[PDB]
């Protein structure tokens, strides 16, 4: 179990948005779109996603960004998809 | 001195006492017209509302 | 009504009021209708009756 | 007692037993306040509209459960619905604006 | 004081009590207006044709007597 | 870019009045007639309050005759009778109209306290009542000719003017009139007229009235409403299934009392519309119409004019503004304030083995509140083939079952609520573990912030649902993350009384005893020493110890030395983590040096290490306390020797007295005090005897003869760790008890010479009585009145949230210790602590910063405060904070259950009520209700009265009820002259001069005055020093933050003294001002901006103005709220907390302040 969420809170100022970043996070594990940054120990996603705020790898910025790279690599496959709809010329 | 105690006996008392002069009003109200050897006390005293 | 009427008497005059059979007899109709009639007849009760 | 998913009441859509499964316990006005002093915004709403009064939001939350997926789709709680409504049946027009 | 059962029992006792006699009075007068009308649709003649129109229905099938008038004097 | 048509996500709301054409709108049919049901088959008759034309489907996608079946016909329109076939829900949607023959009045608008349409015509209202009775003819546009346009006439007066003038003039009756006033009416040229007047004459009486008028009309006229409205041409008809028919057992039915009044509305206007085509005389259709009026009023709100009775029962029946009203505001949200799924409830027990972040939940409560988890992971793992499978699986309890349960438990917290929730701590979360039976185990650390005993208390449980709210849970409502209470800083979660007992009865020391004076290794040795029975748990015992203390730069510096110790704490120093010193164990470890143990290994080492450090203190307390043997018997309460004599030294001083007063040497009344004051002494006598011999008594030999310690007698342990009794119990048990008192308040002069270890006679105990008696009423009731207390508070204050990060205002308040006449009654260190300094200090020497500027003072800065001799500082409140619509977080502190400055978007608003509130049930002029008039602002009874301005006084004139005082201002101009009673005795030197706001008499000071006279701060100052000496006096301890965010409220509105932009006179926020002036201060206007006055208002009072109408809605009261608004149009944005609650949104604060943020920058954007 996770105890206390203090060093969490270091990491993330707020407090509040630690429940929001941590949630954002913990949904991309529970729906299955990713995978853990850090061994699961059995902990649900709930506090998997704590654990990888305290090991420092995932908060606003780097999901922001993750994202903002990811939208990028599906405007890579469907580059043909959508270009071919020039009927609308 | 000034707390009196009452109890089912007296309570019951005032019921009985307020369901008579609900049939005291209907007792006088047929007695008014009242034909002389017809009715009797039965056509007058209900029972549901006592 | 007409029922009404026949249990005001029968209230008293059976001493303790007609059974829910007596008055059909008393009533022309098939008589089983007492209790249909007697039902649908009854008003509804207020929705907003504090219990 | 305890109660997971029971009967609902027709006039306003809230958890009632019928069954002697008994209805779910009674959120007050005081445990909001508790609520509002933590931080937690989504407990709250979670509390007062899928769990309780939304018709929708629990049927789309019951699903998402055994799916496996945790969220809230949460719509507007049936109690507020109804007032509108009753202020409407007076004179008085009311209406949800912009977007 | 509002409450309308009020504001009616004191307008309406403002009306004063017919004597037996006025109410042949009030009632006689009826007898000559509506006699008026009944002598002023007497004398329209699309009044009387129309009847006439009506009746040769009547007497087509195209309707019933029962729809056209209550009977005359008997 | 188009906006959008459907739905989106709507913000705000709107309310106005509806136009005749508006309620058709909503409108989808006309109900014809009474009929409800068929009455044989059930199904609804058409075109009546029930009907599937008009409003919907009885069952789901069904047609009503029949005809149309098919889920797939959807959108048909039966062609026999129209029903489109759709869902039944829609039946809860579809509205109704009714088309009135003659127009009517709406209750709301003709019946509010300030009648709407009496004052928009500027006509009184039994007038208007005399008109709509057609009792009385009214004008309409009068033209040139006799009459004013709003004038009344009578029967013969209408008939005479008529003659007169035929045409050129109009007067009509009844709601029709009205109906033509208002239309007739022009705003904008009665506005113009009005203005003109009000400048013209000066009366107080006449603009009063005068500015309350036109404030109305230029509303109403912006609001977009036209006056016609409030006469009812249409009148909307609710959804059937809001008042439904639904069957009952045994065949009977029940309806909401609107049928039985809905009825009644149509046949009345039924019958006038047949009354029309019959040409009834007026008299008839004229109460016709009345009776129409008399059915929509009863229809809308009931109890303004006749109060209709429902058909065959007495009880009124309740209308629609009675199904919005209630107790109070709404019943929606208001408690109580709706049932809640997934939860549960049952009796609570101990759990000594629990972590503190844990709770036994029963095996049973677990598997009925999770049921769909279970569900759902029972066949994501394929141990069920379907859903309906897994139900038949755990409805038959399934061996295999338990284990997926396990599962959904872990990492899933449940919430924990009790029942008088007062603080946030009423609810905490806790990780669920599965026990067997029916009762709920809790942990006992957490038992102090419920307030919960064993004695039978029942708890809560709720399951957090989605995955925002198992973090949230986590992460805020958890128990470990709140440890401390959100009032004072101190822990919360101190060790109650077993634990503390134990920990007592281990670090304390006899004279002599097993192992004394020989010396170990270290504590592992110790308890080997102990558990195998060679040396006794307290013996004085030099040990090597391993202390260590953090005092370097980020790192823990050891330090090891021979301790003079005892057995005991060498044994406890096991658990003691890392850089605390050995000095916080070397005592005797009482209950209050037990807490600040907790509290320093909070503020050093931090969160997670106090947490395991907590955890072990209770276990090894519960423990301890076991092997100690502790109990309670007869002979364990010793009475003095000397009682018997001291009641008969006493008993002599009460017949000396009384000798006096049989030879009236002395007054009946001086001979009660004294009888009464000799046995008080008595009293006090034997307590400090029986406390002596009972303290101490305990003589024990060491080598020599003899030597006598604090004794080890069992009761004295427990009032002395503070585990439990205190030396006023203990004065009852075994010294006398008191002198009661008789139910008028008096105090009977032969007091209890009795205690409980001796017998109480028959006298004795019933004089008792009435001290039990009053004791259980009095906190019966002030229990009730406690809540009430936080019920006002939270009202008042809400929405208070912390928004910006600094404001940056050099502004706060002067920090003093209390300093009361004594020597302290309380220090500087803890007025000061975790606020922020407002500017700079000093040491005594300078070009010396010991503070610098804004910084949290936390432990060691306020100890750097006392290393110097710093006497004061000036410290940022809440109450200064420039930060508009909400308080910054540099201007609060950092208080919370954590120590880190409070963060951004924490609600403190309620956390302020919340921790007056709390512990406001321990209190009892002075006492609770004290606080509620200060709060209130009340003006006292007898008050005092300041000097209005500087300078030299004097008195004036003569005795005329009052002899007035002259001011005169040294430079400044005289006039001020204030009428003052001279019948009350004065103070203020008639040849000296006074500052203003001295003493000008005696008594205490109405608080306006304090505002006024000296000012912001110096009010603020004397409402939270004269509450907080309430509270103190009770030992209750509570920040002044707190307090301060109250004040914050009560000013927040001002009343404008100058202008160039708005009005004089109104009463105004401050927030809205003082934007408004700084805003003029730049731009605009070179400067045209307006000075106010600061104003004062009692927490029930500033609670009133509130910009949200919904929230107003909520907890005023409802009829005048609704109406009051709806004639402005007034738009509510939410925004605040109490409406969003209300229509089920974030809270826009904590997890939610968020969402609204970015949602409030996208709206009036682009
Ligand atoms: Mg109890
Ligand atoms: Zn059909
Ligand atoms: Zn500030």
């Amino acid at each position: 179990a996770r105890v206390t969420v203090q060093d969490a809170v270091e990491k993330i100022g707020n407090r509040f948005d630690l429940v929001l970043v941590a949630a954002r996070r913990a949904r991309q594990m529970q729906v299955g779109g990713k995978d853990p940054l850090v061994p699961e120990e059995n902990d649900k996603t709930t506090v998997i996603a704590l654990r990888e705020i305290e090991e420092g790898l995932i908060n606003n910025q780097i999901l922001d960004v993750r994202e903002r790279q990811e939208q990028q690599e599906q405007e890579a496959a469907e580059l043909q998809a959508v270009t071919a709809i020039a009927e609308g010329r | 001195g000034n707390r009196r105690i009452r109890s089912v006996g007296e309570m019951a008392e005032n019921q009985f006492r307020v369901g008579l002069v609900r049939v005291e009003r209907a007792v006088k109200e047929r007695l008014s017209l009242g034909d002389l050897d017809t009715l009797m006390p039965q056509d007058m005293i209900n029972a549901k509302p006592i | 009504n007409k029922l009404n009427r026949i249990s005001r008497q029968m209230l008293q005059e059976m001493g303790r009021e007609p059974t829910p059979e007596e008055l059909a007899e008393r009533m022309l109709m098939p008589e089983d209708k007492i209790r249909k009639v007697l039902k649908i007849a009854k008003e509804p009760i207020s929705m907003e009756t504090p219990i | 007692h305890a109660r997971s998913t029971g009967s609902y009441s027709l006039v306003t859509q809230q958890p009632l037993g019928g069954k002697a499964q008994f209805g779910g316990q009674r959120f007050g006005e005081m445990e909001v306040w508790a609520l509002e002093a933590y931080g937690a915004a989504y407990t709250l709403q979670e509390m007062l509209t899928v769990k309780s009064d939304d018709v929708n939001g629990r049927t789309k939350m019951y699903k998402n459960i055994v799916d496996g997926n945790h969220q809230m789709e949460p719509g507007m709680p049936e109690s507020f619905n109804v007032l509108l409504k009753e202020i409407r049946s007076l004179g008085i027009n009311i209406e949800l604006e912009d977007e | 004081t509002t409450d309308p059962v009020r504001m009616y029992m004191r307008e309406m006792g403002t009306v004063e009590l017919l004597t037996r006699e006025g109410e042949i009075d009030i009632a006689k007068r009826i007898e000559d207006g509506i006699n008026q009308v009944q002598c002023s649709v007497a004398e329209y003649p699309e009044a009387i044709t129309y009847l006439l129109e009506q009746y040769d229905r009547v007497e087509a099938e195209e309707a019933r007597l029962s729809d056209l008038i209550t009977g005359f004097v008997d | 870019l188009k906006a959008q048509t459907k739905t989106e996500e709507f913000d705000a709301i709107k309310i106005a009045l509806a136009s005749p054409d508006m309620i058709r709108s909503w409108s989808f049919g006309e109900v014809k007639k009474p009929e409800t049901i068929n009455y044989r088959t059930f199904k609804p008759e058409r075109d009546g309050l029930f009907c599937a034309r008009i409003f919907g489907p009885v069952k789901d996608y069904e047609c009503l005759c029949g005809k149309y079946k098919r889920l797939k016909h959807r959108g048909v329109i039966c062609e026999k009778c129209g029903v489109e076939v759709t869902q039944t829900k829609v039946r809860r949607e579809r509205m109704g109209h009714i088309e009135l023959a003659s127009p009517t009045a709406h209750i709301w608008f003709l019946k509010s306290l300030p009648s709407r349409i009496g004052l928009l015509l500027d006509m009184p209202l039994r007038d208007i009542e005399r008109v709509l009775y057609f009792e009385s003819y009214v004008v309409i546009e009068g033209g040139m000719t006799n009459l004013e346009r709003q004038q009344i006439l009578t029967e013969e007066q209408y008939l005479d003017a008529l003659e007169e003038f035929g045409d050129e003039f109009d007067a009509k009756m009844g709601a029709e009139a009205i109906q033509a006033l208002l239309k007739s009416m022009d705003l904008e040229q009665e506005c113009e007229q009005l203005r003109e007047e009000l400048n013209e004459t000066n009366s107080e009486t006449k603009r009063k009235k005068l500015t309350k008028r036109i404030k109305l009309l230029e509303a109403f006229v912006q609001s977009g409403n036209k006056p016609e409205w409030m006469i009812l041409t249409v009148l909307p008809v609710l959804p059937p299934d809001l008042r439904p028919l639904v069957p009952l057992d045994g065949g009977r039915f029940a309806t909401s009392d609107l049928n039985d009044l809905y009825r009644r509305v149509i046949n009345r206007n039924n019958r006038l519309k047949r009354l029309l085509d019959l040409a009834a005389p007026d008299i008839i259709v004229r109460n016709e119409k009345r009776m129409l009026q008399e059915a929509v009023d009863a229809l809308l709100d009931n109890g303004r004019r006749g109060r209709a009775i429902t058909g065959s029962n007495k009880r009124p029946l309740k209308s629609l503004a009675d199904m919005i009203k209630g107790k109070q505001g709404r019943f929606r949200q208001n408690l109580l304030g709706k049932r809640v799924d997934y939860s549960g409830r049952s009796v609570i027990t101990v759990g000594p083995y629990l972590r503190l972040h844990q709770c036994g939940l029963p095996k049973k409560m677990a598997l009925e509140l999770f049921k769909p988890f279970i569900y759902g992971k029972l066949e994501l793992r394929g141990l069920a083939t379907t859903i309906k499978a897994a139900k038949k699986m755990v409805e038959r309890e399934e061996a295999v079952v338990w284990d997926i349960l396990d599962e959904v438990i872990r990492e899933h917290p449940v919430l924990l609520n009790r029942a008088p929730t007062l603080h946030r701590l009423g609810i905490q979360a806790f990780e669920p573990v599965l026990i067997e039976g029916k009762a709920i185990q809790l942990h006992p650390l957490v038992c102090a912030a419920y307030n919960a005993d064993f004695d039978g208390d029942q708890m809560a449980v709720h399951v957090p649902l989605t995955l925002e709210a198992q973090l949230e849970a986590r992460a805020l409502m958890m128990s470990t993350n709140n440890i401390l209470s959100p009032a004072n800083g101190e822990p919360i979660i101190v060790p109650s009384q077993d634990v503390v007992l134990g920990l007592y009865y281990m670090t304390r020391d006899c004279v002599n005893a097993k192992g004394e004076g020989m010396v170990l290794t270290g504590p592992k040795e110790a308890e080997r020493l102990y558990r195998s029975g060679l040396a006794s748990l307290h013996a004085r015992v030099k040990v090597r110890i391993t202390e260590y203390e953090k005092d370097a730069n980020g790192e823990l510096v050891a330090k090891t030395s021979l301790k003079d110790t005892t057995v005991g704490r060498a044994i406890l120093w096991m658990i003691v983590p890392k850089g605390l010193p050995y000095s916080i164990v070397n005592q005797a470890l009482g209950k209050k040096a037990i807490s600040k143990m907790l509290n320093t290994c909070y503020r050093i080492l931090g969160l997670k290490p106090t947490v395991i450090f907590a955890d072990q203190i209770m276990y090894t307390g519960f423990a301890y306390a076991a092997r100690s043997g502790a109990s309670v018997g007869i002979d364990d309460m010793v009475i003095p020797e000397k009682k018997h004599e001291i009641i008969s030294e006493a008993e002599a001083e009460v017949a000396e007295i009384q000798e006096q007063f049989q030879s009236g040497l002395v007054t009946a009344g001086e001979r009660y005090n004294k009888v009464i004051d000799i046995w008080a002494a008595a009293n006090d006598r034997v307590s400090k005897a029986m406390m002596d011999n009972l303290q101490t008594e305990t003589v024990i030999n060491r080598d020599g003869q003899e030597e006598k310690q604090v004794s080890f007698n069992s009761i004295y342990m427990m009032a002395d760790s503070g585990a439990r009794g205190s030396a006023a119990q203990i004065r009852q048990l075994a010294g006398m008890r008191g002198l009661m008192a008789k139910p008028d308040g008096s105090i009977i002069e032969t007091p209890i010479t009795a205690n409980f270890r001796e017998g109480l006679n028959v006298l004795q105990y019933f004089i008792s009585t009435h001290g039990a008696r009053k004791g259980l009423a009095d906190t019966a009731l002030k229990t009730a009145n406690s809540g009430y207390l936080t019920r006002r508070l939270v009202d008042v204050a809400q929405d208070l949230v912390v928004t910006e990060d600094d404001c940056g205002t050099h502004e706060g308040i002067m920090m003093t210790p209390v300093i009361e006449g004594g020597d302290v009654k309380e220090p500087l260190r803890d007025r000061v602590l975790g606020r922020v300094t407002a500017e700079d200090v000093l040491k005594p020497g300078t070009a010396d910063i010991l503070v610098p500027r804004n910084t949290l003072l936390h432990e060691q800065w306020c100890d750097l405060l006392e290393e110097n001799s710093v006497d004061a500082v000036k410290v940022r409140s809440v109450v200064s904070c420039d930060t508009d619509f909400g308080v910054c977080a540099h201007c609060y502190g950092r208080d919370l259950a954590r120590g880190h400055i409070i963060n951004k978007g924490e609600a403190i608003g309620v956390i302020a009520a919340q921790s007056i509130g709390e512990p406001g049930t321990q209190l009892t002029t002075g006492g609770l209700p004290r606080v509620a008039d200060l709060f209130e602002a009340r003006r006292p009874k007898e008050p005092a009265i300041l000097a209005e301005i500087s300078g030299i006084v004097s008195f004036g004139k003569e005795t005329k009820g009052k002899r007035r005082l002259v001011i005169t201002p040294v430079d400044g101009s005289d006039p001020y002259e204030e009428m003052i009673p001279k019948w009350r005795q004065l103070n203020v030197f008639e040849g000296e001069r006074v500052e203003r706001g001295d003493v000008i008499s005696d008594g205490p000071e109405a608080p306006h005055d304090i505002l006024r006279l000296r000012g912001v701060h110096a009010v603020t100052r004397y409402i939270v020093n004269e509450v907080q000496d309430v509270y103190r006096l009770q030992g209750v301890k509570i920040n002044d933050k707190h307090i301060e965010v109250i004040v914050r409220q009560m000013l927040r509105k001002a009343t404008i003294v100058n202008a160039g932009s708005s009005d004089f006179l109104e009463g105004e926020q401050v927030e809205y001002s003082r934007v408004k002036i700084a805003n003029r201060e730049l731009e605009a206007n070179g400067k045209v901006g307006a000075t106010y006055s600061r104003d004062l208002l009692g927490i029930t009072k500033a609670s009133l103005a509130t910009e949200s109408f919904i929230s107003a809605a909520s907890f005023q009261e409802t009829t005048r709220v609704l109406t009051e608004a709806a004639v402005a149009g007034k738009r509510d944005e939410l925004r605040g907390l109490k409406e969003n609650v209300i229509v089920g949104r974030l809270i826009p604060a904590g997890t939610g302040y968020a969402y609204h943020q970015d949602r409030m920058r996208r709206r009036a954007a682009g």
